[PDB]
Protein backbone atom coordinates (compact mmCIF):
# COMPACT_ATOMS: atom_id res chain seq x y z
CA UNK A 1 0.00 0.00 0.00
CA UNK A 2 1.23 3.44 -1.14
CA UNK A 3 0.67 6.58 1.07
CA UNK A 4 -1.25 9.56 -0.40
CA UNK A 5 -2.43 12.85 1.19
CA UNK A 6 -5.85 14.47 0.71
CA UNK A 7 -6.87 17.94 1.91
CA UNK A 8 -10.39 19.38 1.65
CA UNK A 9 -10.77 23.16 1.12
CA UNK A 10 -13.86 25.39 0.95
CA UNK A 11 -15.92 27.98 2.86
CA UNK A 12 -16.87 27.50 6.53
CA UNK A 13 -20.39 26.21 5.88
CA UNK A 14 -19.65 24.09 2.76
CA UNK A 15 -20.06 20.79 4.73
CA UNK A 16 -16.40 19.60 4.41
CA UNK A 17 -16.09 18.43 8.06
CA UNK A 18 -19.30 16.37 7.78
CA UNK A 19 -18.11 14.80 4.47
CA UNK A 20 -14.78 13.56 6.09
CA UNK A 21 -16.63 12.23 9.19
CA UNK A 22 -19.27 10.24 7.22
CA UNK A 23 -16.56 8.71 4.97
CA UNK A 24 -14.18 7.81 7.84
CA UNK A 25 -16.89 6.17 10.01
CA UNK A 26 -18.79 4.80 6.87
CA UNK A 27 -21.96 6.10 8.57
CA UNK A 28 -23.87 9.34 9.26
CA UNK A 29 -23.64 9.41 13.12
CA UNK A 30 -26.95 8.57 14.75
CA UNK A 31 -26.16 9.83 18.27
CA UNK A 32 -23.73 12.79 17.93
CA UNK A 33 -22.27 14.61 14.93
CA UNK A 34 -18.73 15.77 15.87
CA UNK A 35 -17.87 19.48 15.65
CA UNK A 36 -14.33 18.80 14.41
CA UNK A 37 -12.28 16.20 12.50
CA UNK A 38 -8.65 15.47 13.61
CA UNK A 39 -7.25 13.22 10.81
CA UNK A 40 -7.69 9.70 9.45
CA UNK A 41 -5.77 7.22 7.32
CA UNK A 42 -8.30 5.31 5.15
CA UNK A 43 -7.48 1.93 3.57
CA UNK A 44 -8.79 2.19 0.00
CA UNK A 45 -8.49 -0.19 -2.99
CA UNK A 46 -9.27 1.50 -6.28
CA UNK A 47 -8.95 -0.21 -9.68
CA UNK A 48 -6.81 -2.94 -8.08
CA UNK A 49 -4.30 -0.63 -6.31
CA UNK A 50 -4.08 -0.51 -2.48
CA UNK A 51 -3.66 3.01 -1.02
CA UNK A 52 -3.50 4.45 2.53
CA UNK A 53 -5.18 7.88 2.07
CA UNK A 54 -4.46 10.42 4.85
CA UNK A 55 -7.46 12.77 5.24
CA UNK A 56 -7.20 16.40 6.36
CA UNK A 57 -9.66 19.27 6.95
CA UNK A 58 -9.10 23.07 6.78
CA UNK A 59 -12.17 24.00 8.96
CA UNK A 60 -11.20 26.69 11.46
CA UNK A 61 -8.36 27.96 9.24
CA UNK A 62 -10.52 30.03 6.84
CA UNK A 63 -9.72 33.47 8.48
CA UNK A 64 -5.99 32.76 9.14
CA UNK A 65 -3.97 33.29 5.97
CA UNK A 66 -0.60 32.30 7.50
CA UNK A 67 -1.79 29.24 9.47
CA UNK A 68 -3.96 27.78 6.65
CA UNK A 69 -1.12 27.13 4.08
CA UNK A 70 0.59 24.86 6.72
CA UNK A 71 -2.01 22.19 5.81
CA UNK A 72 -0.84 22.13 2.10
CA UNK A 73 2.76 20.60 2.11
CA UNK A 74 3.07 17.34 0.10
CA UNK A 75 -0.71 17.18 -0.71
CA UNK A 76 -1.52 14.58 -3.48
CA UNK A 77 -5.19 15.51 -4.17
CA UNK A 78 -7.44 18.49 -3.29
CA UNK A 79 -11.21 18.25 -2.72
CA UNK A 80 -12.52 21.79 -3.32
CA UNK A 81 -15.97 21.90 -1.74
CA UNK A 82 -19.02 24.19 -2.00
CA UNK A 83 -22.57 23.71 -0.73
CA UNK A 84 -25.35 23.14 -3.31
CA UNK A 85 -27.78 25.05 -0.93
CA UNK A 86 -25.40 28.06 -1.10
CA UNK A 87 -24.75 29.68 -4.51
CA UNK A 88 -22.51 32.22 -2.65
CA UNK A 89 -20.07 29.41 -1.68
CA UNK A 90 -19.66 28.57 -5.43
CA UNK A 91 -18.90 32.25 -6.30
CA UNK A 92 -15.83 32.24 -3.96
CA UNK A 93 -14.29 29.15 -5.69
CA UNK A 94 -12.45 30.99 -8.60
CA UNK A 95 -11.91 34.24 -6.65
CA UNK A 96 -10.21 32.98 -3.50
CA UNK A 97 -9.74 29.19 -3.22
CA UNK A 98 -8.48 28.38 -6.75
CA UNK A 99 -5.55 30.92 -6.82
CA UNK A 100 -4.50 29.72 -3.33
CA UNK A 101 -4.52 25.98 -4.10
CA UNK A 102 -2.73 26.55 -7.46
CA UNK A 103 0.01 28.57 -5.67
CA UNK A 104 0.73 26.21 -2.71
CA UNK A 105 -0.14 22.93 -4.53
CA UNK A 106 1.18 23.36 -8.10
CA UNK A 107 0.22 20.51 -10.47
CA UNK A 108 -1.95 18.82 -7.78
CA UNK A 109 -5.31 17.62 -9.19
CA UNK A 110 -8.37 19.45 -7.82
CA UNK A 111 -11.81 17.80 -7.68
CA UNK A 112 -14.69 20.27 -7.36
CA UNK A 113 -17.33 18.71 -5.11
CA UNK A 114 -20.92 19.88 -4.73
CA UNK A 115 -21.99 18.99 -1.17
CA UNK A 116 -25.50 18.64 0.35
CA UNK A 117 -26.95 17.64 -3.05
CA UNK A 118 -30.07 16.52 -1.08
CA UNK A 119 -31.00 20.21 -0.51
CA UNK A 120 -31.57 20.78 -4.28
CA UNK A 121 -35.06 19.24 -3.73
CA UNK A 122 -35.63 20.66 -0.20
CA UNK A 123 -38.61 23.05 -0.08
CA UNK A 124 -37.30 24.93 3.00
CA UNK A 125 -34.00 25.54 1.13
CA UNK A 126 -35.92 26.71 -1.98
CA UNK A 127 -38.12 29.13 0.01
CA UNK A 128 -35.14 30.59 1.96
CA UNK A 129 -32.97 31.16 -1.17
CA UNK A 130 -35.88 32.78 -3.09
CA UNK A 131 -35.88 35.51 -0.35
CA UNK A 132 -32.42 36.61 -1.75
CA UNK A 133 -33.34 36.17 -5.50
CA UNK A 134 -31.56 32.78 -5.57
CA UNK A 135 -31.90 28.99 -6.16
CA UNK A 136 -29.88 25.81 -5.33
CA UNK A 137 -26.79 25.34 -7.55
CA UNK A 138 -27.71 23.57 -10.80
CA UNK A 139 -25.70 20.50 -11.98
CA UNK A 140 -24.47 22.39 -15.09
CA UNK A 141 -23.36 25.39 -12.99
CA UNK A 142 -21.11 23.10 -10.93
CA UNK A 143 -19.72 21.41 -14.10
CA UNK A 144 -19.03 24.79 -15.75
CA UNK A 145 -17.14 26.11 -12.69
CA UNK A 146 -15.04 22.90 -12.50
CA UNK A 147 -14.31 23.24 -16.26
CA UNK A 148 -13.40 26.98 -15.85
CA UNK A 149 -10.96 26.56 -12.88
CA UNK A 150 -9.13 23.60 -14.48
CA UNK A 151 -10.48 20.93 -12.12
CA UNK A 152 -9.55 17.26 -12.74
CA UNK A 153 -13.31 16.59 -12.51
CA UNK A 154 -16.65 17.54 -10.96
CA UNK A 155 -18.59 15.35 -8.52
CA UNK A 156 -21.67 15.69 -6.25
CA UNK A 157 -22.54 13.99 -2.91
CA UNK A 158 -24.78 14.01 0.17
CA UNK A 159 -23.07 13.41 3.54
CA UNK A 160 -26.61 13.23 5.09
CA UNK A 161 -27.81 10.26 2.97
CA UNK A 162 -24.28 8.87 2.13
CA UNK A 163 -25.00 9.05 -1.68
CA UNK A 164 -21.86 9.68 -3.78
CA UNK A 165 -19.53 9.84 -0.76
CA UNK A 166 -17.60 6.61 -1.48
CA UNK A 167 -17.27 7.47 -5.23
CA UNK A 168 -15.69 10.93 -4.42
CA UNK A 169 -12.96 9.32 -2.24
CA UNK A 170 -12.23 6.44 -4.67
CA UNK A 171 -11.90 8.98 -7.51
CA UNK A 172 -9.68 11.23 -5.32
CA UNK A 173 -7.43 8.18 -4.82
CA UNK A 174 -7.24 7.60 -8.60
CA UNK A 175 -6.38 11.31 -9.11
CA UNK A 176 -3.66 11.08 -6.39
CA UNK A 177 -2.15 8.04 -8.20
CA UNK A 178 -1.78 9.88 -11.58
CA UNK A 179 1.73 10.65 -13.09
CA UNK B 1 -2.88 8.35 27.56
CA UNK B 2 -3.49 6.69 30.93
CA UNK B 3 -6.10 3.91 31.03
CA UNK B 4 -8.41 5.75 33.50
CA UNK B 5 -8.79 8.71 31.10
CA UNK B 6 -9.13 6.52 27.98
CA UNK B 7 -12.07 4.59 29.45
CA UNK B 8 -13.73 7.84 30.70
CA UNK B 9 -13.51 9.16 27.07
CA UNK B 10 -14.04 5.86 25.17
CA UNK B 11 -17.70 6.54 24.17
CA UNK B 12 -18.55 8.62 21.01
CA UNK B 13 -20.55 11.08 23.14
CA UNK B 14 -21.37 12.24 26.71
CA UNK B 15 -24.89 10.70 26.25
CA UNK B 16 -23.28 7.29 25.56
CA UNK B 17 -20.58 7.74 28.32
CA UNK B 18 -23.04 8.34 31.24
CA UNK B 19 -25.48 5.68 32.61
CA UNK B 20 -28.79 5.73 30.65
CA UNK B 21 -30.62 6.22 34.00
CA UNK B 22 -28.57 9.40 34.63
CA UNK B 23 -29.13 10.64 31.01
CA UNK B 24 -32.96 10.32 31.46
CA UNK B 25 -32.76 12.86 34.30
CA UNK B 26 -31.64 15.72 32.00
CA UNK B 27 -33.33 18.03 29.49
CA UNK B 28 -32.39 17.81 25.78
CA UNK B 29 -30.49 21.18 25.93
CA UNK B 30 -28.24 20.03 28.76
CA UNK B 31 -27.46 16.78 26.91
CA UNK B 32 -26.54 18.83 23.77
CA UNK B 33 -24.29 21.18 25.83
CA UNK B 34 -22.58 18.21 27.57
CA UNK B 35 -21.95 16.36 24.30
CA UNK B 36 -19.85 19.30 22.94
CA UNK B 37 -18.02 19.79 26.28
CA UNK B 38 -17.08 16.09 26.27
CA UNK B 39 -15.88 16.48 22.63
CA UNK B 40 -13.58 19.39 23.64
CA UNK B 41 -12.05 17.33 26.53
CA UNK B 42 -11.81 14.09 24.51
CA UNK B 43 -10.01 16.01 21.70
CA UNK B 44 -7.73 17.73 24.29
CA UNK B 45 -6.86 14.22 25.70
CA UNK B 46 -5.92 13.07 22.14
CA UNK B 47 -3.88 16.25 21.51
CA UNK B 48 -1.84 15.79 24.73
CA UNK B 49 -1.35 12.15 23.62
CA UNK B 50 -0.02 13.37 20.17
CA UNK B 51 2.52 15.54 22.08
CA UNK B 52 3.57 12.47 24.19
CA UNK B 53 4.22 10.44 20.99
CA UNK B 54 6.40 13.34 19.74
CA UNK B 55 8.38 13.74 23.02
CA UNK B 56 8.58 10.11 24.35
CA UNK B 57 8.24 7.87 21.26
CA UNK B 58 10.00 9.99 18.58
CA UNK B 59 12.29 12.69 20.13
CA UNK B 60 13.57 10.60 23.07
CA UNK B 61 13.91 7.46 20.91
CA UNK B 62 16.18 9.34 18.48
CA UNK B 63 18.39 10.66 21.31
CA UNK B 64 18.82 7.20 22.86
CA UNK B 65 19.17 4.99 19.72
CA UNK B 66 20.46 7.18 16.82
CA UNK B 67 23.66 9.25 16.22
CA UNK B 68 22.30 12.56 14.86
CA UNK B 69 24.17 15.86 14.57
CA UNK B 70 23.57 18.35 17.47
CA UNK B 71 20.39 20.38 16.96
CA UNK B 72 18.84 17.89 14.50
CA UNK B 73 16.29 16.48 16.99
CA UNK B 74 15.38 20.06 18.07
CA UNK B 75 14.77 21.01 14.41
CA UNK B 76 12.51 17.98 13.88
CA UNK B 77 10.41 18.62 17.03
CA UNK B 78 10.51 22.43 17.75
CA UNK B 79 8.91 23.63 21.09
CA UNK B 80 7.52 20.16 21.96
CA UNK B 81 8.36 20.36 25.72
CA UNK B 82 6.76 23.82 25.94
CA UNK B 83 3.66 22.63 24.00
CA UNK B 84 3.39 19.52 26.20
CA UNK B 85 3.54 21.70 29.34
CA UNK B 86 0.77 24.09 28.15
CA UNK B 87 -1.66 21.35 27.06
CA UNK B 88 -0.99 18.89 29.94
CA UNK B 89 -1.77 21.72 32.41
CA UNK B 90 -4.94 22.69 30.45
CA UNK B 91 -6.00 18.96 30.32
CA UNK B 92 -5.40 18.58 34.13
CA UNK B 93 -7.80 21.50 34.77
CA UNK B 94 -10.51 20.19 32.39
CA UNK B 95 -10.24 16.64 33.90
CA UNK B 96 -10.38 18.05 37.49
CA UNK B 97 -13.52 20.08 36.64
CA UNK B 98 -15.18 16.78 35.36
CA UNK B 99 -14.01 14.79 38.42
CA UNK B 100 -15.28 17.42 40.97
CA UNK B 101 -18.68 17.22 39.18
CA UNK B 102 -19.03 13.38 39.44
CA UNK B 103 -21.99 12.10 41.48
CA UNK B 104 -21.02 10.29 44.71
CA UNK B 105 -20.79 6.56 43.98
CA UNK B 106 -20.11 7.22 40.27
CA UNK B 107 -16.98 7.40 38.11
CA UNK B 108 -18.89 8.42 34.93
CA UNK B 109 -22.05 10.46 35.75
CA UNK B 110 -21.35 14.24 35.74
CA UNK B 111 -22.55 17.62 34.37
CA UNK B 112 -20.15 20.56 33.83
CA UNK B 113 -22.12 23.78 34.33
CA UNK B 114 -19.19 26.28 34.56
CA UNK B 115 -16.65 25.72 31.73
CA UNK B 116 -16.50 29.42 30.65
CA UNK B 117 -14.36 30.60 33.60
CA UNK B 118 -11.76 27.85 32.95
CA UNK B 119 -11.62 28.88 29.26
CA UNK B 120 -11.26 32.63 30.14
CA UNK B 121 -8.37 31.71 32.51
CA UNK B 122 -6.61 29.57 29.87
CA UNK B 123 -6.85 32.14 27.07
CA UNK B 124 -5.87 35.18 29.20
CA UNK B 125 -2.87 36.40 31.26
CA UNK B 126 0.47 34.59 31.32
CA UNK B 127 -0.83 31.26 29.94
CA UNK B 128 -2.20 33.05 26.82
CA UNK B 129 1.16 34.90 26.41
CA UNK B 130 2.90 31.49 26.56
CA UNK B 131 0.47 29.93 24.00
CA UNK B 132 1.08 32.92 21.64
CA UNK B 133 4.87 32.78 22.02
CA UNK B 134 5.09 28.94 21.64
CA UNK B 135 2.70 28.57 18.60
CA UNK B 136 4.22 31.64 16.81
CA UNK B 137 7.64 29.87 17.17
CA UNK B 138 6.29 26.31 16.35
CA UNK B 139 4.25 27.31 13.26
CA UNK B 140 7.22 29.36 11.89
CA UNK B 141 9.45 26.21 12.11
CA UNK B 142 6.80 23.74 10.75
CA UNK B 143 8.06 23.70 7.14
CA UNK B 144 11.72 23.47 8.24
CA UNK B 145 10.82 20.44 10.46
CA UNK B 146 9.08 18.65 7.51
CA UNK B 147 11.96 19.24 5.07
CA UNK B 148 14.51 18.08 7.68
CA UNK B 149 12.46 14.90 8.32
CA UNK B 150 12.26 14.03 4.57
CA UNK B 151 16.01 14.56 4.08
CA UNK B 152 16.84 12.24 7.04
CA UNK B 153 14.36 9.48 6.00
CA UNK B 154 15.83 9.47 2.47
CA UNK B 155 19.58 9.60 3.28
CA UNK B 156 19.95 7.86 6.70
CA UNK B 157 19.37 4.05 6.87
CA UNK B 158 19.36 3.87 10.70
CA UNK B 159 16.88 6.78 10.85
CA UNK B 160 14.57 5.09 8.28
CA UNK B 161 14.73 1.77 10.24
CA UNK B 162 13.94 3.66 13.51
CA UNK B 163 10.86 5.36 11.92
CA UNK B 164 9.51 2.19 10.24
CA UNK B 165 9.98 0.26 13.51
CA UNK B 166 8.23 2.69 16.00
CA UNK B 167 5.44 3.58 13.49
CA UNK B 168 4.69 -0.12 12.60
CA UNK B 169 1.94 -0.73 15.28
CA UNK B 170 -1.62 -0.11 14.07
CA UNK B 171 -2.31 2.32 17.00
CA UNK B 172 0.26 4.71 15.36
CA UNK B 173 -1.50 4.63 11.89
CA UNK B 174 -2.46 8.40 12.06
CA UNK B 175 0.65 9.52 13.99
CA UNK B 176 3.73 9.60 11.78
CA UNK B 177 6.22 12.48 12.36
CA UNK B 178 4.71 14.77 9.70
CA UNK B 179 1.13 13.93 10.80
CA UNK B 180 1.91 14.79 14.44
CA UNK B 181 3.30 18.19 13.36
CA UNK B 182 0.13 18.98 11.34
CA UNK B 183 -2.14 17.72 14.19
CA UNK B 184 -0.43 20.21 16.59
CA UNK B 185 -0.63 23.16 14.10
CA UNK B 186 -4.36 22.52 13.49
CA UNK B 187 -5.24 22.21 17.20
CA UNK B 188 -5.48 25.92 17.94
CA UNK B 189 -7.97 26.64 15.12
CA UNK B 190 -10.28 23.80 16.43
CA UNK B 191 -10.97 25.89 19.68
CA UNK B 192 -13.40 28.57 18.25
CA UNK B 193 -15.51 25.87 16.51
CA UNK B 194 -15.89 23.83 19.77
CA UNK B 195 -16.41 26.91 22.04
CA UNK B 196 -19.05 28.41 19.63
CA UNK B 197 -21.10 25.17 19.66
CA UNK B 198 -20.85 24.95 23.51
CA UNK B 199 -22.14 28.59 23.62
CA UNK B 200 -25.06 27.73 21.33
CA UNK B 201 -26.34 25.36 24.09
CA UNK B 202 -25.41 27.51 27.14
CA UNK B 203 -28.08 30.23 27.17
CA UNK B 204 -29.80 28.73 30.28
CA UNK B 205 -27.53 30.64 32.70
CA UNK B 206 -26.87 34.24 31.59
CA UNK B 207 -23.51 34.31 33.44
CA UNK B 208 -22.30 31.17 31.56
CA UNK B 209 -23.29 32.58 28.16
CA UNK B 210 -21.32 35.77 28.97
CA UNK B 211 -18.19 33.83 30.08
CA UNK B 212 -18.18 31.63 26.96
CA UNK B 213 -18.73 34.72 24.75
CA UNK B 214 -15.69 36.34 26.47
CA UNK B 215 -13.55 33.13 26.12
CA UNK B 216 -14.46 32.83 22.39
CA UNK B 217 -13.30 36.46 21.96
CA UNK B 218 -9.97 35.73 23.75
CA UNK B 219 -9.34 32.59 21.58
CA UNK B 220 -9.89 34.67 18.41
CA UNK B 221 -7.52 37.39 19.71
CA UNK B 222 -4.86 34.68 20.35
CA UNK B 223 -5.32 33.17 16.86
CA UNK B 224 -5.08 36.59 15.15
CA UNK B 225 -1.87 37.27 17.15
CA UNK B 226 -0.29 33.90 16.27
CA UNK B 227 -1.32 34.25 12.59
CA UNK B 228 0.44 37.66 12.40
CA UNK B 229 3.67 36.43 14.06
CA UNK B 230 4.33 33.63 11.53
CA UNK B 231 7.11 33.80 8.92
CA UNK B 232 8.29 30.36 7.59
CA UNK B 233 11.93 29.72 8.41
CA UNK B 234 13.90 28.21 5.53
CA UNK B 235 17.16 26.30 6.01
CA UNK B 236 19.86 28.07 4.02
CA UNK B 237 17.88 31.29 3.50
CA UNK B 238 20.12 34.29 2.90
CA UNK B 239 19.62 37.67 4.55
CA UNK B 240 18.85 39.29 1.14
CA UNK B 241 15.91 36.84 0.67
CA UNK B 242 14.64 37.74 4.15
CA UNK B 243 14.74 41.57 3.96
CA UNK B 244 13.27 41.48 0.39
CA UNK B 245 10.12 39.65 1.76
C1 LIG C 1 0.59 33.97 0.08
C2 LIG C 1 -0.74 33.51 0.70
N1 LIG C 1 -0.90 33.22 1.98
N2 LIG C 1 -2.19 32.84 2.20
C3 LIG C 1 -2.85 32.89 1.05
C4 LIG C 1 -1.97 33.31 0.06
C5 LIG C 1 -2.36 33.51 -1.41
C6 LIG C 1 -1.80 32.53 -2.37
C7 LIG C 1 -2.43 32.72 -3.75
N3 LIG C 1 -2.35 34.13 -4.22
C8 LIG C 1 -2.83 35.15 -3.24
C9 LIG C 1 -2.25 34.94 -1.83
Amino acid sequence: AIRKKLVIVGDGACGKTCLLIVFSKDQFPEVYVPTVFENYVADIEVDGKQVELALWDTAGQEDYDRLRPLSYPDTDVILMCFSIDSPDSLENIPEKWTPEVKHFCPNVPIILVGNKKDLRNDEHTRRELAKMKQEPVKPEEGRDMANRIGAFGYMECSAKTKDGVREVFEMATRAALQA
Amino acid sequence: SMEMDEKDFAADSWSLAVDSSFLQQHKKEVMKQQDVIYELIQTELHHVRTLKIMTRLFRTGMLEELHLEPGVVQGLFPCVDELSDIHTRFLSQLLERRRQALCPGSTRNFVIHRLGDLLISQFSGPSAEQMCKTYSEFCSRHSKALKLYKELYARDKRFQQFIRKVTRPAVLKRHGVQECILLVTQRITKYPLLISRILQHSHGIEEERQDLTTALGLVKELLSNVDEGIYQLEKGARLQEIYNR
